[PDB]
């Protein structure tokens, strides 16, 4: 009791070295588009054609 | 007509596609510089005759009198145009861009 006067709580935890996600990241196939010029129509004040 | 010309969107999306592009093209460029991953056809000896012809003359295509020459080809142009067309369609795209 009376050495408990100076103690305090260290901050320690174990975890794995590696951690991975809960889901993995997928490949996305690649789909080819044309260029196309009225993507940004919709961004601030856009003129259409 | 300075507002129907869209230079700002013009530029903006050309130049992601530039990107990509050059992206794609350094890939390929990686995929068939090393001795492993380039496709077979390029480096298989039998299939040679024809590659070497074909680009001895590559503007020009001339398959009406082959001379015995592209006969291995015939046979497996269902292959080539399913393991190849990748490629030319990025070439295609860069063309379009």
């Amino acid at each position: 009791r009376e050495i408990g006067i100076l103690t305090t709580n260290k901050n320690t935890s174990r975890t794995h070295k590696i951690i991975a996600p809960a889901n993995l990241e997928r490949p996305v196939r690649y789909i080819r588009k044309p260029i196309d010029y009225t993507i940004l129509d919709d961004i601030g004040h856009g003129v259409k054609v | 007509q300075p507002s129907q010309q869209k230079l700002a969107e013009k530029l903006t999306i050309l130049n992601d596609r530039g990107v990509g592009m050059l992206t794609r093209l350094y890939n390929i460029k990686k995929a068939c510089g090393d001795p492993k991953a380039k496709p077979s056809y390029l480096i298989d000896k039998n299939l040679e005759s024809a590659v070497k012809f074909i680009v001895r003359k590559f503007p020009a295509v001339e398959t009406r009198n082959n001379n015995q020459q592209l006969a291995q080809l015939q046979k497996e142009k269902s292959e080539i145009l399913k393991n190849l067309a990748l490629y030319y369609f990025t070439f295609v795209d860069v063309m379009e861009f």
